[PDB]
């Protein structure tokens, strides 16, 4: 889930 | 059969958002910290000794919650591990389910783990004041 916790803490 | 999960990335991928992200997770209990206002910084180490915790629960509902009023001090390993299970006990209770590592991986101070798990909250808490 990388590139969802980033697209979310953005 | 080594088992992929979220660790994977972030440690195979991320190891400083891994840093970061524990920071971001400082963030939500600063929240049901900010409310008595104060302020805490090591996420890791706040579950060993699920003080922090039984706070989250009051500082939420707004209460009075003393850090001497839920489980007794925790004074070794066993007494934190304890302060964990039990959080996780009224946790069960008022839902987060089965947690995916164990009471212990928490307390231990490991990140890994304890970050899966805290995952689990800022997700129940990021919508819910």
């Amino acid at each position: 889930d990388l590139d969802a916790l980033l697209a979310d803490l953005e | 059969r080594h088992e992929r999960d979220a660790f994977d990335t972030l440690f195979d991928h991320a190891p400083d958002k891994l840093n970061v992200v524990k920071k971001t997770l400082i963030t939500f209990v600063n929240k049901h910290l900010n409310k008595l206002n104060l302020e805490v910084t090591e996420l890791e180490t706040q579950f060993a000794d699920g003080v922090y915790l039984v706070l989250l629960m009051g500082l939420l509902e707004g209460y009075f919650v003393p850090l001497h009023s839920f489980f007794l001090t925790p004074d070794s390993f066993e007494q934190k591990v304890l302060n964990v299970s039990f959080a996780f006990e009224l946790m069960q209770d008022g839902g987060l389910e089965k947690p995916k590592p164990r009471p212990e991986d928490i307390v231990n101070c490991d990140l890994k783990s304890t970050l899966r798990v805290l995952y689990n909250l800022f997700t129940k808490y990021r919508n819910v004041e």
